[PDB]
């Protein structure tokens, strides 16, 4: 495994470790995820492992989307935290060209808003 | 001098290390609230931390809160205890998580204990300016979750440019490992570093990294990540006796 490129995060003590890549299988290092990102463990940091099939997890950092307050809609999901890939409906008081919103790598798509 | 370091500013008669830049302790756009002994300050990615006020060769403790500004509102992401071990030419920080943000609701905190090593800074020793022969032996402290009684012993052979150490007296047996022989390499800035494997029972359980500090490589500081039957992080700090 060569030095891990980690989208939306990175390895800890990067510069102490960098000089020793590529590394052998069985190796694993503590890494962190960027703001609006979390590891599959739920934390913003976990450990990445060097496996026959490359680095694992394959997606070390995932976007979390926070469900915003709906000015003119029902706020049952207000403050709720969702992981990259989920879709939801907006029970608007108003509306969304339009109605379902998904947590994308760049955030909510489309923007969850009534009117 | 807890409530000092947070309020008092760096004047420099203070014993070193005097300053410590917070990079891995605080994310880009996040805030780290430290408090202790009637004092309180906020940081601060890149912000400095007055360590000259803290005691040497000991762990300084502070209360902490990790937040993030979401729509003109600060949201707590984690809270617990912030630890700081200072030496003369080096120092490092650790985080003892006591509570983390709920996985479902942002505004609900959950009790979760996690320990990790943050920053590892100081007066980096130039790889190109390391001694040329001889062996320096470093004695110091190894600290993990709920345990700062660990003993660190590390030897460096400047001729072979290799290092090897040992961890002892940690309440958790699985943490008293050996720091296998590792090669000293130059940093991206040409700072002397050392990374190798960690062993328990003649068995690879993880890795460790050390930075060499002081113009005469008087100290070594870093961390170890050990696989146990329950992965644990260990803070490492050792120094070679003064002349």
């Amino acid at each position: 495994c060569d030095y891990p490129d980690i989208k939306h995060g990175g390895l800890y003590h990067e510069n102490m470790r960098r000089p020793y890549f590529p590394v052998a299988v069985g190796k694993y290092y503590s890494y962190y995820c960027d703001e609006h990102f979390e590891t599959p463990s739920g934390s913003y940091w976990d450990h990445i492992h060097c496996t026959q099939d490359g680095w694992s997890p394959a997606v070390p950092c995932l976007r979390k989307c926070y469900f915003p307050y709906l000015e003119n809609g029902y706020n049952q999901n207000h403050g709720r935290k969702f992981v990259q890939g989920k879709s939801i409906d907006v029970a608007c008081h108003y509306a969304l060209k339009a109605q379902t919103v998904t947590c994308m790598e760049n955030g909510w798509s489309p923007t969850p808003r009534c009117i | 001098g807890l409530a000092d370091a947070l309020t008092a500013p760096l004047d420099h008669k203070d014993k070193g290390l005097q300053s410590l830049t917070l990079d891995q302790s605080v994310r880009k756009n996040e805030k780290l609230k430290l408090a202790a002994q009637g004092a309180e300050k906020t940081y601060g990615n890149g912000d400095s931390l007055n360590t000259g006020k803290l005691k040497n060769d000991k762990v300084s403790r502070f209360d902490f809160i990790r937040q993030i500004e979401v729509d003109g509102q600060l949201i707590t992401l984690e809270s617990g205890e912030f630890q700081v071990y200072k030496q003369s030419h080096s120092a490092l920080t650790a985080f003892q998580t006591e509570q983390i943000q709920d996985s479902e609701h942002s505004g609900k905190m959950v009790a979760k204990r996690q320990f990790r090593i943050g920053d590892i800074a100081g007066e980096h020793t130039s790889f190109d300016k390391l001694p040329e022969g001889g062996r320096a032996t470093y004695r110091g402290t190894a600290f993990g979750s709920d345990d700062a009684g660990g003993k660190l012993t590390y030897t460096i052979d400047f001729a072979a440019k290799q290092g090897n150490g040992k961890i002892e007296h940690l309440k958790s047996p699985e943490l008293n490992v050996d720091l296998a022989a590792a090669d000293i390499k130059p940093d991206g800035k040409r700072h002397a570093v050392i990374s190798g494997s960690v062993l328990y029972n003649q068995a690879e359980k993880g890795s460790y990294s050390l930075g060499i500090f002081g113009g005469k490589a008087q100290e070594v500081a870093g961390s170890a990540e050990v696989k146990t039957v329950n992965i644990r992080h260990i803070g490492l700090a050792a120094k070679q006796e003064l002349e």
